[PDB]
C-alpha cells in the first residue's frame, strides 16, 4: 500500500544477479565475500536481523549488530567443515577402519548407517556431545565481540594454521584457497544428503544405491 | 449518459444499475430497453402458460400431451409449428411508433395504444413501469421454474400444482 | 471521487485491487453501495463461519443437542418457526439501518455511528477497520469453501490443521 | 515465571512500561499512574493483596472438600 | 493496445466477436487493459506462462506410447489413458514433479514482487541457451509474436484435446 | 480515539455521550418510537403504546396463572390482563390530574391535561383490544408445517 516497500531496501534493481540473470541483485551480495556469484533467490542475506541475538539476548546490551552475511557465512563454513568430516568418517568406517586399540563395541558395528543408534546406546555419543559443546561455547563468544564492534576478526578466522600451508601467502592465493575450502564444503554438504537418504531407503555400499525394483521404505 | 430519468431505474440513489456498463449512449439504451421489454412481455405470457399446462389444463385435442419442457421434446413438431407461424406474423405486424419510447407499437395497423386505460402523463408512466417490472419478475420466474423442474420435477418448489377457483367459469 | 478519497480496504499484500476494473466509471453512490454490500456480506460470513465451526465441533447445546453435528443437516431439522423469527428479526434491523443511512453524514457500513467520535484521520481507526474488512474477505471465501467440502467432498470438519 | 522482570542484567520486563502500554479507545490514558500508586502506597497494596488472599481461602474451602487432600479426612 | 506489448496486430480473423471488429487487431473486447492499466505487465507474464505450459502439455499428450520411459508403473500400456496418469502416479510421480516446479516458481517471486518498478521485460527470463533469437528488432518482435500466437493456439488446443477424450475412446 | 465525550459539549452537565447513549442505533430507535415520534396525535401515541403492551401481557397470566391447566385458562388470562390494564389506566388518570391540573391551553403537547386524557384513552382501547387479539391468536397456534 502506501508504505514504501522493503523490496527497495533489500535488493538493487539497477544491477542483476549473475547465476540468475532475471532476478535483481541482492544489495548485500556485493562480492566482498568469497564464492559470491550473487545467488540468493530468497534474498535471505538481505534480511535485517542480528542473529547474534541467539547467542546473547539483544536486550542484554546495546550492540551495533553482526551483519547478516557474517552470520550466514559462519554457518555455511561450519556446516561445510562438519559435512566434509562426516563424509570421510562414513566411508572410512564403511571400509572398516576402527579406533587404534578400540574394542568389541566399535568392531562389532555392522555399518555406518547403524552406528548412531548403537553408539548412543553405548553412551559414547553423549561423551562426544559434551566435548563438542565445550568447543562451541569456547569459540562462539567471538561473534558477540564482533557484533559489539570491539574486534575485527573475519568469518571462519580462528587463526588456525599449524602446518602453515597459507602462512606468508599472496592474498589472492589465500582467496583461492579459502574458496577451495568453501567449494569442497558445499559439495560435501550435498554429498552427505545422499549418503543418508539413499542409505536409509536402500542399502549401504560404496555406491550406497537403492534397489530400484525393490522397496525402499 | 445519465439514464436515471429512464423508467425502471433501480432506485433514486443507484439510478441505473448497469454493473457491466452495457449501456453507453441513448442509442444503446433504446436497443437494450426494447429487448428488455420484448423479453419481458414474452416471459409474462410464458409463465402463465407453463403454470396453466403444468397444473393440468389442456386445450381441446391436446389432452394427452405432456407438460413443461418435456412437451417441447415429446409433442409432435408439426403441432408446434403453428406457434411459430402465429408469432412470425405478429412480428411483422407490430409497428413501432416513431419518436416514442422503445416498444410502443401504436403505429400498428390494428388499434393499439393507451386508449381508455390512461389519461394523465403520470398514469402512463405508472402503467409502463408496472409492465416493465412485472416482466422483469416473470423473466426470473420462468427461469426459476424451468430450472427447478429439471432439478427435482417440482416446478413450483413448495407445491406440485395450482388449484384454481373460478366460480363463473365453473 | 470515491477512488481519490477511499482509505480503508487498501492494504499491503496487493494495494488497490481491481483487476477487472469494476469500479472505474461508477459514481460515489454506486461505490457506496458496493462497500456496504462488501462489509455486510463479509460480516455475515464471519458469523456463519463461527456458527458452522461450533456445530461441527459438537458444541450445539440446544434442543438437548438433538440436532445433527452437520451444519447443513441441522438447518433442515430446524422447525420453520425458528427460521421465520430469524428472517423477520434481521428484517427489522434492516429497517432501522435504512433510517440510519438516510441521516446526513452516513459513512457506508457504520451502524454504530462511530463517525460522531472518530474520523479516518486516526490511523488506529482506519487500521482496525481494515482488519474487519480483511478478515471478512477471508471469511467469505472460507464459508464458500466449507460448503463445497460438506456438499461434495463429504466432510464438515477441518481437513487442513486436523493432522496436528 | 520468576525470570520475567528486569533487575540488574538488562533482560526482563519493566512493569511500568507494560502498564502504560495497555490503553484503549474507551479508557483514556489507560493504566498510567498505577505503578506509582502501588509503589508509593501501602494501603493500595494491602487492598489488592488482602482481597486476593481472602478469595483464595474461599477457593481452598471448595476444592478441599470435593477433592479431599489428606488420608482419612473425608 | 496495452503499453506497446507485442501482440494483437494480427491479420488473424474472427467472426464471433460479439462486440468490436472481427479482426484480431487490438483484441480487448472486455477492455481490462484500459480499466486496469497497472495489470498489463502481470497479464502478459501470465499469458506467456499459460501458453508455454500449454505448448508442452500438447506434446505430453501426444506421447502416450510410454516411449523413452521404462518401468511397469509408468507403462503407458499399463496406463492406456494418458489422462489416467494424474491419478495413476499421483503419489509416485506427480509429487516429484511438483517439487521441482514449486522450487523453480518460488525463485521468481523476487522479480514478480514489484514488476512495475523493476525493468525486466514481462516473460523474459533470459533463456536463450542456443543464443538464437533474431538480433534484429524487427524480426525479434516477430519472433515474440510467433511465440504468443502459437502459445495462444496451444492454450485452446489443449482444451479441445483433453475434453475431446472426455468424449471419445482414448 | 475517544468514544466517550461530554454531552452536548458541556463539560459540566451530569451526562456523557457514550456509544450507548448517543449512537445512530439508539437515536434512530428512540426517534421513531410512538412516544417521541413526530406527527403522531396524542390519541395515536397512546394507541400504539397500548397495542404493544397488551399483546405481551396475556402470556404471563395465561401460562402461569392459577387456572393455567384449566380448559378456560386462556379466557381467565384475558380477564386478568384486562384487570391489570384497568389498574394502569387509573394510574395514568391520576398522574395527569396531579401533574397538569384542571384547565389547559397550549394543546397538542403531550404534556397538557387535554392531551394526556386523550393519550390515556388511546392506551386503554389499544391495550384491551391487543389483549383480545392475542386471545384469538393463542386460541389456535400454527405449526407452520408443510
Ligand atoms: C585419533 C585416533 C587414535 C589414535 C591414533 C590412537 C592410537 C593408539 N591407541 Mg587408541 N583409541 C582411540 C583413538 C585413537 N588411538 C579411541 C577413540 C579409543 C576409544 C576406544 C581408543 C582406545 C584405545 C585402547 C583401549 C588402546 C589404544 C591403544 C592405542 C595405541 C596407539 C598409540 C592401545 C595402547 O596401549 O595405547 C597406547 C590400547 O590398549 N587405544
Ligand atoms: C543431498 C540430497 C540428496 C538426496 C536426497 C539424494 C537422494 C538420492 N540419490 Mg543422490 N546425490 C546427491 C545428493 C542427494 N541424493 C549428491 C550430492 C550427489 C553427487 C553427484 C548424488 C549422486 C547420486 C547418484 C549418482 C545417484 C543418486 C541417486 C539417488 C537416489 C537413490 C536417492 C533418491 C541414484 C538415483 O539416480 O536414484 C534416483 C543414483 O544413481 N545420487
Ligand atoms: C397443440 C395443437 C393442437 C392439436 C394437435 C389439436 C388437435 C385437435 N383439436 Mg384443438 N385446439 C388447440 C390446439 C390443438 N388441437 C388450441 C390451441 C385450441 C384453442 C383455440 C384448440 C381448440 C379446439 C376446439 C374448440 C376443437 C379442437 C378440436 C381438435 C380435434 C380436431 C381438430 C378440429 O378442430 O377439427 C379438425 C383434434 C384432436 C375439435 C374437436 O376435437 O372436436 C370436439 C374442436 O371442436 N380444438
Ligand atoms: C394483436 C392483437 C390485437 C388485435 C387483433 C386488436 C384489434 C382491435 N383493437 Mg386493439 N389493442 C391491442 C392489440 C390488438 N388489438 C393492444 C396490445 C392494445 C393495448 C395497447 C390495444 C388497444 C386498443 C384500444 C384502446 C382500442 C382497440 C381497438 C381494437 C378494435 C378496433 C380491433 C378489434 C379499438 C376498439 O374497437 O375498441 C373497442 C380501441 O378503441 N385496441
Ligand atoms: C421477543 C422475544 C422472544 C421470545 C418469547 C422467543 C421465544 C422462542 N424462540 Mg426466539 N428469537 C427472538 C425473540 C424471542 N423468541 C429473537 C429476537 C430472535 C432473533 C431474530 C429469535 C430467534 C430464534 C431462533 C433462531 C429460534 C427461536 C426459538 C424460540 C422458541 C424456543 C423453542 C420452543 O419453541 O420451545 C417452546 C421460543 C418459542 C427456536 C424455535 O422456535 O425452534 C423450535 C429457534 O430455533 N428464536
Ligand atoms: C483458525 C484456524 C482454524 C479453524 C477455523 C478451525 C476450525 C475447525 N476445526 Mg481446527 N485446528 C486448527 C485450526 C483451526 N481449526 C489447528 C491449528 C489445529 C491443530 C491444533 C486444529 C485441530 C483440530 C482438530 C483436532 C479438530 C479440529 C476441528 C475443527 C472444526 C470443529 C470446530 C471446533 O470446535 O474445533 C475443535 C472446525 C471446522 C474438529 C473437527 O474437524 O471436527 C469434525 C477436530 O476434531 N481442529
Ligand atoms: C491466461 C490467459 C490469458 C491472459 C492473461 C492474456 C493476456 C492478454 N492478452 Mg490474451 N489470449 C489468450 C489468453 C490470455 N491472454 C488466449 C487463450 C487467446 C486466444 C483465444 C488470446 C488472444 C489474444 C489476442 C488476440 C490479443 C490478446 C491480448 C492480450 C493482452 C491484452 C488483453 C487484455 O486485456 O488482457 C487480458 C487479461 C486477462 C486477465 C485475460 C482474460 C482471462 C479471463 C477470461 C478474464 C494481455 C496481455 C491482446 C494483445 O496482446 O495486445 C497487445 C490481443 O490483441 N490475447
Ligand atoms: C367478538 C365478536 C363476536 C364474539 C362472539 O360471538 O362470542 C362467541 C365467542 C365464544 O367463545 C367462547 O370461548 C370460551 C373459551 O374458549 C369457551 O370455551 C367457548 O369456546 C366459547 O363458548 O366469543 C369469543 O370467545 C371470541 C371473542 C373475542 C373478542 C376479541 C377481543 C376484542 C377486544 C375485547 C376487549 C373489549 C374492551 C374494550 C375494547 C376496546
Ligand atoms: C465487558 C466488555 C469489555 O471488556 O469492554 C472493554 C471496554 C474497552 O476497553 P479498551 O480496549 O478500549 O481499553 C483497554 C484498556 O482498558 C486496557 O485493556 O472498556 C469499557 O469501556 C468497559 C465499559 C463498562 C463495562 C459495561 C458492563
Ligand atoms: C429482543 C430484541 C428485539 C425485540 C423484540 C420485541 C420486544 C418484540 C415485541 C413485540 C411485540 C410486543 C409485539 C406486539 C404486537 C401487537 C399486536 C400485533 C397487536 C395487534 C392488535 C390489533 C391488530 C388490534 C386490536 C383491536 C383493537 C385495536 C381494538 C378493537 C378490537 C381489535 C381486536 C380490532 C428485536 C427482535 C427487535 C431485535 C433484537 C432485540
Ligand atoms: C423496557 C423499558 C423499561 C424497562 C423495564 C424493565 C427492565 C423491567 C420492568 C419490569 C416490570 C414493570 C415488571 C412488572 C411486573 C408486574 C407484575 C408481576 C404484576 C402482577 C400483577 C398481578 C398478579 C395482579 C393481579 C390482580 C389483577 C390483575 C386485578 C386485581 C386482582 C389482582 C391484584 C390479583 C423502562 C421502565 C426502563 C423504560 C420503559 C421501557
Amino acid at each position: 500500500a502506501m508504505p514504501d516497500r522493503m523490496w527497495n531496501k533489500m535488493v538493487d534493481k539497477t544491477q542483476r544477479s549473475k547465476a540468475m540473470p532475471f532476478l535483481p541483485r541482492p544489495i548485500n551480495l556485493d562480492g566482498s565475500y568469497v564464492g559470491d556469484v550473487g545467488f540468493d533467490p530468497f534474498y535471505l542475506s538481505s534480511i535485517d536481523k542480528n542473529f547474534a541475538g541467539f547467542i546473547q539476548p539483544p536486550s542484554w546490551e546495546e550492540t551495533n549488530g553482526l551483519p547478516t552475511l557474517y552470520w550466514m557465512r559462519e554457518a555455511e563454513l561450519k556446516h561445510g567443515r562438519i559435512a566434509m568430516m562426516a563424509f570421510a568418517g562414513w566411508l572410512a568406517t564403511d571400509f572398516g577402519v576402527r579406533f587404534p586399540g578400540a574394542g568389541e563395541p566399535y568392531t562389532s558395528v555392522p555399518n555406518a548407517f547403524s552406528a548412531h543408534n548403537i553408539m548412543v546406546d553405548s553412551g559414547a555419543m553423549w561423551v562426544m556431545l559434551s566435548l563438542i559443546g565445550f568447543i562451541e561455547i569456547s569459540t562462539a563468544a567471538v561473534l558477540v565481540e564482533v557484533s559489539k564492534g570491539e574486534n575485527d576478526r573475519e568469518a571462519g578466522d580462528f587463526c588456525f594454521d599449524p602446518l602453515g600451508f597459507c602462512k606468508g601467502k599472496s592474498a589472492d592465493a589465500i582467496n583461492t584457497m579459502k574458496l577451495k575450502e568453501l567449494q569442497n564444503g558445499r559439495a560435501a554438504m550435498m554429498a552427505f544428503g545422499g549418503l543418508a537418504t539413499q542409505t536409509a531407503l536402500g542399502g549401504v555400499d560404496f555406491p550406497y544405491l537403492v534397489p530400484y525394483p525393490n522397496v525402499a521404505d | 449518459a445519465d439514464f436515471s430519468g429512464e423508467i425502471g431505474a433501480a432506485n433514486a440513489e443507484l439510478g441505473c444499475w448497469d454493473p457491466l456498463n452495457f449501456c453507453t449512449d441513448q442509442a444503446s439504451f433504446d436497443k437494450m430497453r426494447y429487448a428488455e421489454l420484448k423479453h419481458g412481455r414474452v416471459a409474462q405470457l410464458a409463465a402463465w402458460g407453463y403454470a396453466t399446462t403444468w397444473s393440468g389444463a389442456r386445450f381441446p385435442g391436446c389432452e394427452d400431451f405432456p407438460a413443461g419442457h418435456e412437451a417441447v421434446l415429446k409433442i409432435g413438431t408439426e403441432n408446434l409449428i403453428p406457434v411459430l407461424v402465429v408469432a412470425g406474423a405478429l412480428e411483422t405486424l407490430w409497428k413501432q411508433k416513431e419518436g416514442s419510447f422503445p416498444g410502443d407499437f401504436s403505429a400498428t395497423s390494428f388499434p393499439v395504444g393507451f386508449g381508455p386505460f390512461a389519461k394523465t402523463e403520470a398514469d402512463m408512466i405508472d402503467l409502463r413501469t408496472k409492465e416493465l417490472n412485472n416482466g422483469r419478475a416473470a423473466m426470473m420466474g420462468i427461469l426459476g421454474m424451468i430450472v427447478h423442474e429439471q432439478i427435482d420435477g417440482k416446478p413450483f418448489i413448495f407445491f406440485d400444482k395450482f388449484e384454481i377457483y373460478a366460480p363463473f367459469g365453473n | 471521487a470515491w477512488r481519490d478519497e477511499v482509505v480503508v480496504g487498501i492494504t499491503a499484500p496487493v494495494g488497490f485491487f481491481d483487476p477487472l476494473g469494476l469500479s472505474k466509471g461508477k459514481d460515489d453512490a454506486t461505490m457506496a453501495y458496493y462497500r456496504e454490500a462488501e462489509l455486510k456480506n463479509g460480516r455475515v460470513a464471519m458469523a456463519a463461519c463461527l456458527g458452522w465451526y461450533l456445530n461441527a465441533g459438537g458444541v450445539h447445546p440446544a434442543f438437548n443437542s438433538e440436532l445433527s453435528n452437520d451444519p447443513l443437516k441441522a438447518m433442515v431439522e430446524l422447525p420453520a418457526v425458528g427460521w421465520l423469527q430469524f428472517v423477520l428479526g434481521c428484517g427489522a434491523i434492516e429497517w432501522l439501518g435504512q433510517q440510519i443511512k438516510e441521516r446526513p453524514g452516513y459513512v457506508p457500513g457504520d451502524l454504530l455511528g462511530a463517525s460522531y467520535w472518530v474520523d479516518n484521520s486516526d490511523e488506529g481507526w482506519v487500521m482496525y477497520q481494515n482488519k474487519e474488512l480483511n478478515n471478512g474477505r477471508l471469511a467469505m471465501l472460507a464459508i464458500v469453501g466449507m460448503v463445497y467440502q460438506d456438499v461434495f467432498v463429504g466432510d464438515y470438519g477441518d481437513m487442513m490443521y486436523k493432522q496436528l | 515465571a520468576g525470570h520475567m522482570y528486569r533487575t540488574n542484567w538488562g533482560i526482563g520486563h519493566n512493569m511500568k512500561e507494560i502498564l502504560e502500554a495497555h490503553k484503549g479507545p474507551f479508557t483514556g490514558e489507560g493504566h498510567k499512574g498505577l505503578y506509582e500508586i502501588l509503589t508509593t502506597s501501602w494501603h493500595a497494596q494491602l487492598a489488592i493483596n488482602l482481597a486476593m488472599m481472602g478469595s483464595l481461602s474461599i477457593i481452598v474451602a471448595h476444592h478441599m472438600y470435593a477433592m479431599p487432600p489428606y488420608p482419612y479426612l473425608a | 493496445f496495452a503499453n506497446g506489448l507485442v501482440g494483437g496486430e494480427g491479420p488473424e480473423p474472427m467472426p464471433f466477436n460479439l462486440v468490436g471488429e472481427k479482426n484480431a487487431k487490438n483484441f480487448d473486447p472486455a477492455g481490462f487493459s484500459e480499466r486496469a492499466p497497472e495489470w498489463i505487465n502481470w497479464f502478459r507474464e501470465a499469458e506467456l506462462k499459460h501458453g508455454r505450459q500449454a505448448m508442452l502439455a500438447v506434446v505430453g499428450m501426444v506421447v502416450p506410447e510410454f516411449v523413452r520411459i521404462p518401468g511397469e508403473a509408468f507403462s503407458f500400456e499399463a496406463i492406456p489413458n494418458v489422462l489416467d496418469a494424474h491419478d495413476a502416479l499421483l503419489d509416485t510421480s506427480m509429487k516429484q514433479i511438483l517439487l521441482w516446479i514449486s522450487l523453480m516458481e518460488a525463485m521468481s517471486l523476487g522479480a514478480l514482487s514489484n514488476m512495475n518498478e523493476f525493468d525486466r521485460e514481462p516473460g523474459n527470463f533470459g533463456f536463450d541457451p542456443l543464443g538464437m533469437m533474431p538480433k534484429d528488432a524487427a524480426k525479434a518482435k516477430e519472433m515474440q509474436l510467433k511465440e504468443l500466437k502459437n502459445g495462444r493456439l496451444a492454450m485452446v488446443a489443449i482444451g479441445g484435446m483433453v475434453h475431446g477424450a472426455i468424449t471419445t475412446g482414448h | 480515539a475517544n468514544f466517550i465525550k461530554p454531552y452536548n459539549d458541556d463539560p459540566f452537565v451530569g451526562h456523557l455521550a457514550t456509544p450507548i447513549t448517543s449512537s445512530s442505533l439508539t437515536r434512530a430507535l428512540l426517534k421513531n418510537l410512538p412516544a417521541y415520534r413526530f406527527g403522531l396525535t396524542p390519541l395515536l401515541r397512546g394507541l400504539e403504546i397500548g397495542l404493544a403492551h397488551g399483546y405481551f401481557l396475556i402470556g404471563p397470566f395465561a401460562q402461569l396463572g392459577p387456572l393455567r391447566n384449566s380448559d378456560i385458562g386462556l379466557l381467565a388470562g384475558f380477564l386478568s390482563t384486562i384487570g391489570l390494564i384497568l389498574i394502569l389506566t387509573l394510574g395514568l388518570t391520576i398522574y395527569g390530574a396531579a401533574a397538569f391540573g384542571q384547565e389547559k391551553s397550549n394543546g397538542s403537547e403531550l404534556q397538557t391535561k387535554k392531551s394526556w386524557d386523550q393519550f390515556k384513552g388511546g392506551f386503554f382501547v389499544g391495550a384491551c383490544g391487543s389483549a383480545g387479539f392475542a386471545f384469538i391468536c393463542l386460541s389456535s397456534i400454527p405449526t407452520f408445517a408443510l
